[PDB]
């Protein structure tokens, strides 16, 4: 989640306040995968060393 | 009802929002006539109009 800050102002005697509404947002992050893959012979795999 | 004193915390403005003022409300409540008229005498000095 991500917001900004509250906008201040000056004002003088007797006025109104301004709208400071801070507007929001959210940063998403996903997932991925990666694989890898070696065979082997049953004779490879017994007589190399 | 006697004076009673109510304190308002918050004033608004044009738009619905706070201006930064207080207030403070006071109010009573009576009243009177004469329910007979010739039970009293009253002296008029009327001047030429």
């Amino acid at each position: 989640v991500s917001s900004a800050a509250v906008q201040w102002s000056w004002d003088a005697e007797f006025e109104e306040v301004s709208d400071d509404s801070p507007e929001f947002g959210q940063p998403e992050i996903p997932v991925k995968k990666a694989q890898g893959f070696v065979p082997i012979s049953i004779e490879a795999l017994q007589d190399e060393a | 009802i006697g004076m009673t004193v109510e304190f308002i915390p918050h004033l608004f403005g044009t738009n619905r929002r706070p201006n930064g003022s207080r207030g403070w409300f006071a109010y009573y409540r009576m009243g009177a006539d004469v329910v007979n008229p010739n039970a009293f005498r009253l002296l008029n000095v009327e001047t030429a109009s």
